[PDB]
């Protein structure tokens, strides 16, 4: 279901070939400065060199920070990893404050793993052993080979396994006429109950019967895992299983992330270059979208421009919406955009324009457009001439009421006076502060 | 290998000569040739370890190569030598104390390395034999230059079997434990040649005696030691949260038991580098700590960077240069960076832009310097790279001044946004 | 008497794995004894000729409905 | 059980898509507890030493008339607790050991003795070359 | 490595007067011969709860006379060096560590007996009984004196197998703590096998059965400690140790009382002896009010030990409070229950002597011409600075192929560093330019 | 030779000095002067021990070190053991496991306590032989005055087969439960066998705190005060029957509630949401009679910027009696000095006392109590035998004090 949200009209940046910024396409409109600006950094991205860079998205309220933001997700794709998250989320009661930058820093580092493993699946006709002429002194035969047969939809192959296969098939405890699961990569055998096309009556038993396993007994196809640093950090940190009664305290929370530097320079973080380095996984260095930057306290501010100076780090796309305001955490301090100058220096700032009418008219065209709004022109130009007094938010967000209104008066498209009786039903933020400050 | 480039990741150690003479623009440092000198100095201090509990502070303006020089002191310091760098603000922990935290900052810089000489065996498994039914069995092992034969025992074929070993691996047999760790196979191959499997891959056999007695080492850092000893948490020092280690029962135990160690000769010491970047951030109660934690033989020495000036005291109401008291600042002595100049930025840019493998026209050079003097140097290197994505987006060869000249106005540094800040956006 | 041995060469060049049964050349195929393939087909019930689901305890005849 | 772990659940077969989403290698790259056990044994043994300066018995024990009933349940409960989690425990006793009590490393038998390090010395290039010793003395108890 | 090794002891003549060079302490003589009877107040073992403030500037001995204090009574009274910053603890209550580090102050001497059984296991037979658990085991230990067969409680069966031990090797058993190790299995079966995985030990020595009397040294916390986060061998209660072990708040009814009354039974019988400690709270400055007003009941109490604080501040604004301030940053109840130690500010010549002190400690070689310059570099700074100019001195001595340190070298490492009122200026000038 | 507990700050005092009909003495049980005080902690403490009117205040107000805290000491050593003297700090209810309200009324619980007496029946003899036929036995115990057989049952066996116990132990067995216990090895640990009977009913009482029964009954093995695990019972559901079952116990021949005595000393740590719950804490029938002191004035109160008497609320402040003590004078002073030599093994001359007198009058009473051990030690390192004028001037010349210190700051030191 599409459950339309608030930003599901930006497609992309829009860009052409060049690199230069179309007035409309993509659902973005206008921004050019800044759609090119933050289109760079997109290449930044797609190039996989350096780490720890950043770019703030510094404007006034509503010009459209996280209109462009998201965007380029959409723009570098779902394939590398998207992290985004607010500036009030640092602030926990299980785990410290400089923490969690850290986590969500691994976490937008994507790590691509591949793998191919042969597979055999079908029911198994008949084991019989393959004779050795008395290897050892006269004792007795040996078993050289096992030939196995297995029985599938396709068509029915003898194969010969290692006498070793033969000890863990008696082991196993299997028998004929039942499907089981072999991987000699590994050489573990796996098994998966008997044959319901054939082996079972209408008895009660859930052995689970595996219908004649369909497809050639020999398959391989090349599993390809999509897991994070932040993932196998927590899984290193987090175990799983019935064993091991440290692993078995699962009556516990156990939210206890703080995940020590130690298990960083040591595993996964170095498995990760093994991996690579081997040609079996293929690094994917995502993004990481912290909006509301001006949350974070002073502690956070000081230890980004020190996770931000690490080798293993990805962009950052910072939003500031306050101008010059006072540091959360300090006092006396009026450092521009509500973030320190020790740390603007460290940022690109990227600054977005404010709209003009005709541009906040082409944005309430699109929203109506992906709403599924069939907005008249009379409505529209209304819709824009009493959004250039407010806000462009307010102005937009007048699509699904007077389309609730209209539809009950039957309608098919909002007229001009829905929209006039839906902006006496509900006023902006100046209306109502100006009857605030009127009353008490 | 796949570990991206960073801000830091230039300086390969600081460019001195056996002198501790630094040169202008050698080993990625560039000027700044008192502060390089006296870095080195304290890092010959460092090699030395004779003494333990003493600071240096490293102060100048924002962007001088304070982070920089604690960088170029980490890499020259290289490997078997524990190295941790911290930032002011991660000791605020909400698991522990914040004394609590830098004494684990402490001790994670302090390394015991313990030598274990340990006899093994190391040879190509040619034939092995297992008669279950005890179950008994026999082993040969293989290497160039002779072979033999091993009647196994009961534990020896459980630890094989376990292993699972075949013919042509080639292992190593801890007569101690019997832990056999396999480096890989020899040239065999084909278990069946019929049945499926993986592909093959083949290394040399060993050479030299079969048994032969080499020298394991093992080398783990004081908090580690403390945290393993903590509680019996199993396989604790990684965790990935907890440490709550308690003063007396533990702490003053493994100092004890290491200097028992040292006396006998079994792991003497290896001090380390605690470089606390940003240490304004920690609060009075931390320089009240660490006031006394620096006088302590397992007290390693520490490298604070410092960007604020007068400035009061986190936690206070107290002026104090350094945003540092005076208790804490009487032991550490400080060094400072001067400016860079404009052949100092210049060069500085030059060597940055060449670790990026960007090539920038002589006018680059010149107009990046230019905007890196009149602004911060920080967003001159930062112009490196975006300028470096332009040209190649018009399949060009090497940045121009164009480039640069159109990313310049692309973004602001920190003063045309700032200037432009007259909109009333939100306070 | 009841002994397994495992035995694994390396022939010429190339591992090979050998599993012996000095005991008795029998046990080479007392171990993978068996073979007892499934031969199983729906009951079709007498009264209506469904395919039978159930067995009355009493009469043992399967039945559907 | 696994909601977001890097690693899969137990897979009854291939014929369910769960099978080919997690990869062998990424598997690997999550080590559980006795794995991390596997890894640092050697650190275990050679650096867990410390013991508590006391250990008093675990009950605080209360002297008491008390209900017939609740002894016994105690105890059944005990039982209970002690039958399922004592076959889970069993690798950390390894350490407990460790941490229960400390006996002579056997580096100090050599160390505390100058003759012995020289014998040491000797006993190893004799055997290096393929010699065997008589080792005489006139005390029994310095053959222990 | 040393850092502040050079104190040995106060340096005081039999008359208590402080020796003006000795110890590796010069100066603060008045300070040194008043802590003298502070030591022999300790070693009296007679009073309890008294406490001591060495105030002074910074950089004046205070820390130095406190570890002389320590050297003087020797290692085997307790000593607990504290500072001010370990209160504020955010896994247990502040006023916790404050009584904790009280009661880990005093010590306790208690001399014990305890039996051990090894040798070479011979047998094991686990005596089988219908409940159907099993009743006894035997076990045969052959030693070089002779071989005796024992019977042990079930528990002892269970830990050997958790040993995973077998019959003809070498274990230790202890009847005390019950834990039974496996030293390895007997040496004469070294050539049974090949090679195996198993270690080889002698045929122990001794009668099998054999006692021996541990004169152990410990603390009043550690049985406080021990009692509120109590241990043992095969109980489950060992799971509070791994969901419910976080820092544990010892009740008035178990810190005081039950504890004191079980180490008296232990002393009036002869098995004990006590030693009183010395509770050294540096940086006592920045404690909290709230623990300054609990020191009032923690010293007047008649368990609680000597105590010496060490302040620096003058005069300051009592933290936790926030409006009010006191000398030394301590409320004037709790400095009415102290007994104040002056420490004076050294001078030029006990500066240059205290230099050459420190010079011959950690292997440093300084001519006399550097000497008396590091005093006149000393006279413009702090003694703390002017007093570490002496390992990088001699480091880029050793560089310059001198084997000595010379005015140049200390000229040069004097330019290289600066320091805090050296330094204060240069940022002072810059005002507008660090941030 | 020297016990866990030795010479502290408040050991000459022995308890109230007062006559019978609580008048009290110039000076006597180690309390000297303090006369209207002492008589009213006299007063209290007889209503107390009356235990009728419960839910009562006492503010024991004074200058610094006018032995506000040596009132309470003598009234605790008054009251004698067997009745529950709570004492603890402002500073203490400020725990991070609980909250200070819970605290508050834990100690409050603390500090009542109720009788219940017991019939249990005690063996106490010698073991001369154990028996176990793999089960059933018989067991002979042995006395000074008589030897008898006893029939190993199924519980007896099993504990003596857990236990070591075994032939020539003087022990103890409670037939109720069967708790073994051993108190020496034999004749000569070893000790000697009892005398007397060796089976006698014998009378036990546990003063146990609504605070014990509580913890008692919380959890299974709920008995874990010993370190404080819990961090607050459950008020009204665990809190409040508890009370109904001990008014049970009550009025009925089970049990009596023994009133005790609470002193929360440098109550003006206390908050403004302390001082609330003590408002109604106060007005319960399950509640002690306690006691506080205060050296501040009117002084802020913790948590505004309120200023009332003792950092107290006035709502607080009218709820209670003040009991202030007056400064003392150069008799009393002398002889509280006295009494504190005679305490230890000092001896001072007269014209030493006079010296140590004129010294406590001019800084402050406790700076000589302090001085008095320097200035005994102090002759000992002369190889003196009496404590002299000039000892007493060389540690006035040591030891500074706290008027004489802060006037030594014409120094500027950190800040
Ligand atoms: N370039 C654009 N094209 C189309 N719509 C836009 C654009 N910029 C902003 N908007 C609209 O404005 C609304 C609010 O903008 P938003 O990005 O949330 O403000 P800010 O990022 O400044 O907090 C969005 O719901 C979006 O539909
Ligand atoms: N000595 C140096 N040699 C080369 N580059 C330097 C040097 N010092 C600083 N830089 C450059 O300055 C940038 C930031 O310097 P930084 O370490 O933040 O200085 P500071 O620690 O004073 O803020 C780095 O990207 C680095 O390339
Ligand atoms: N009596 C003394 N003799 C020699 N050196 C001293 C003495 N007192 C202080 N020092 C020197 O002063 C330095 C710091 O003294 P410290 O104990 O920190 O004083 P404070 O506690 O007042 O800071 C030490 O390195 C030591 O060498
Ligand atoms: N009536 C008295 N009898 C004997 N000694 C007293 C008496 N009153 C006070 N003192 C002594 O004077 C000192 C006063 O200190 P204290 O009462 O503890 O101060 P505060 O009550 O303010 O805490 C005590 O140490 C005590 O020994």
């Amino acid at each position: 279901t599409q459950r339309i949200a608030s930003h599901s009209h930006v497609k992309g940046l829009g860009l052409d070939e060049s690199g230069l910024a179309k007035q409309a396409a993509s659902g973005l409109v206008g921004q050019e400065n800044a759609r090119e600006a933050c289109g760079v950094i997109v290449e930044l991205i797609k190039s996989k060199k350096m780490a720890g860079r950043a770019v703030l998205l510094a404007g006034p309220p509503g010009t459209g920070k996280t209109a462009l933001a998201l965007a380029i997700a959409q723009e570098l794709g779902s394939k590398v990893p998207f992290c985004p998250m607010v500036g009030s989320e640092v602030y926990s009661t299980e785990i410290k404050k400089t923490e969690v930058l850290m986590e969500n820093f691994r976490r937008a580092i994507g790590l691509r793993i591949k793998e191919t493993k042969e597979v055999y699946e079908g029911e198994v006709t008949e084991l019989t052993p393959c004779e050795t002429e008395n290897p050892m002194g006269g004792y007795g035969k040996t078993i050289s080979h096992v030939i196995i047969g297995l029985k599938t939809a396709k068509g029915t192959k003898q194969l010969k396994l290692d006498p070793s296969i033969f000890e863990s098939l008696q082991k196993e405890r299997v028998e004929a006429g039942d499907v089981i699961y072999i991987e000699a990569n590994s050489g573990a055998v796996k098994r998966q109950g008997r044959c319901d096309t054939y082996a079972t009556e209408f008895d009660l038993e859930a052995e689970e019967y595996v219908p004649l396993p369909k497809g050639d007994v020999h398959k391989k196809k090349e599993i390809i895992q999509d897991v994070t640093l932040h993932d196998l950090d927590v899984a290193n940190a987090r175990p799983q299983g019935g064993q091991d009664i440290l692993s078995m305290m699962g009556q516990l929370m156990k939210p206890k992330k703080t995940e020590i530097t130690d298990k960083l320079r040591g595993e996964i973080n170095k498995v990760v270059n093994k991996y690579i380095d081997q040609g079996i996984a293929e690094l994917v260095p995502g993004v990481l979208f912290v909006d509301e930057v001006h949350m974070l306290d002073i502690e956070c501010f000081t230890y980004l421009h020190r996770a931000l100076e690490s080798s293993i780090a990805p962009i950052v796309i910072f939003a500031s919406n306050r101008g010059n305001c006072v540091i959360r955490g300090t006092e006396d301090i009026t450092s521009p955009h509500g973030i320190p100058l020790d740390l603007l220096d460290r940022v690109m700032i990227i600054r977005t324009m404010l709209y003009t009418p005709q541009e906040m008219k082409q944005i309430i065209k699109i929203r109506a457009q992906t709403e599924g709004i069939n907005i008249s022109e009379e409505a529209l130009n209304h819709l824009g001439e009493i959004g250039t007094k407010t806000t462009l938010r307010y102005s937009v967000q007048l699509l699904t009421p007077a389309n609730l209104l209209a539809k009950i008066n039957g309608k098919d498209s909002i007229e001009k006076e829905h929209v006039e009786e839906i902006s006496e039903l509900f006023y902006d933020a100046k209306s109502s502060a100006k009857i605030l400050a009127d009353q008490q | 290998r796949i570990e991206r480039i960073g801000a830091h990741s230039h300086i390969r150690g600081l460019g001195l000569d056996d002198a501790l003479e630094p040169r202008q623009a050698s080993q990625g440092m560039v000027g700044q040739l008192a502060a390089r000198r006296a870095a080195g100095v304290v890092l010959e201090m460092i090699r030395e370890g004779k003494i333990a509990g003493r600071a240096v502070l490293i102060a100048g303006q924002p962007g001088t190569g304070k982070t920089a020089i604690a960088m170029g002191m980490a890499q020259a310091l290289g490997p078997d030598t524990p190295f941790t760098a911290i930032a002011g603000s991660e000791i605020f922990s909400l698991e522990m104390s914040k004394t609590e935290a830098l004494t684990q900052a402490f001790r994670r810089s302090i390394g015991v390395r313990i030598k274990e000489e340990t006899e093994i065996i190391e040879g190509e498994v040619v034939e092995i034999q297992i008669d279950r039914p005890s179950k008994v069995g026999k082993l040969t092992l293989k290497t160039t230059e002779m072979e033999t034969i091993y009647d196994l025992g009961t534990k020896m074929i459980e630890s094989l079997t376990k292993d699972k070993v075949q013919a042509g691996d080639v292992i190593t047999i801890d007569k101690a434990t019997g832990k056999i760790s396999k480096l890989g196979r020899s040239f065999t191959r084909a278990r069946d040649y019929d049945a499926m499997g993986s592909q093959t891959k083949f290394v040399q056999c060993p050479d030299g005696e079969l048994q032969k007695r080499k020298e394991v080492v093992h080398t783990v850092s004081l908090h580690e030691i403390d945290v393993i000893n903590s509680r019996t948490q199993g396989f604790l020092a990684l965790f990935s949260g907890d440490t709550g280690e308690i003063k007396s029962e533990v702490r003053e135990q493994i100092n004890a038991k290491v200097a028992e160690w040292r006396e006998e000769g079994k792991a003497e010491i290896i001090p380390g580098v605690l470089f606390i970047d940003e240490v304004h951030m920690l609060d009075i109660e931390s320089f009240s700590f660490l006031n006394r934690a620096l006088e302590s033989d397992m007290a390693p020495v520490l490298i604070m960077a410092t960007n604020r000036g007068i400035t009061r005291i986190r936690g206070t109401s107290y002026q104090s240069p350094h945003g540092i008291p005076i208790d804490l600042l009487d032991r550490l002595l400080i060094v400072s960076t001067t400016p860079y100049s404009e052949k100092d930025t210049k060069q500085i840019l030059r060597i940055r832009c060449e670790e990026e493998d960007v090539e920038m026209s002589e006018d680059a050079y010149t107009v990046l310097t230019r905007i890196g003097l009149e602004t911060s140097l920080r967003y001159a290197i930062q112009l490196i790279t975006a300028a470096s994505l332009v040209c190649r987006k018009r399949k060009g060869t090497e940045v121009q001044v164009d480039d640069i000249k159109r990313v310049y106005s692309l973004f602001l540094d920190e003063s045309r946004s700032t200037q432009y800040m007259k909109e009333y956006q939100d306070a | 008497g009841p002994i397994i041995t495992y035995h694994s060469v390396t022939v010429p060049r190339c591992s090979r794995t050998f599993i012996t049964f000095s005991d008795d050349a029998t046990f080479e195929e007392w171990f993978p004894q068996g073979r007892p393939p499934k031969v199983p087909v729906r009951e079709v019930c007498p009264v209506t000729h469904r395919p039978a689901l159930y067995r009355d305890p009493v009469t043992d005849i399967p039945y559907a409905t | 059980q696994p909601v977001a772990s890097p690693i899969g659940p137990r897979s009854p077969g291939p014929s369910h898509p769960t099978f080919w989403t997690y990869t062998e290698a990424a598997h690997r790259a999550v080590l559980f507890p006795q794995q991390r056990l596997d890894q640092l044994s050697e650190i275990i043994e050679r650096f867990i030493f410390v013991m508590p300066p006391v250990e008093a018995p675990p009950p605080s024990l209360h002297a008491c008339h008390p209900p017939p009933w609740l002894a016994p349940r105690q105890a059944a409960f005990q039982e209970q607790l002690a039958s399922e989690l004592w076959p889970r425990a069993r690798p950390l006793h390894r350490i407990v050991c460790n941490m229960r009590t400390q006996f002579p490393d056997l580096r100090l038998i050599q160390y505390d003795c100058g003759k012995l390090q020289t014998l040491a010395v000797l006993l190893r290039q004799l055997k290096a070359e393929g010699h065997r010793v008589l080792i005489f003395t006139q005390m029994t108890r310095m053959l222990d």
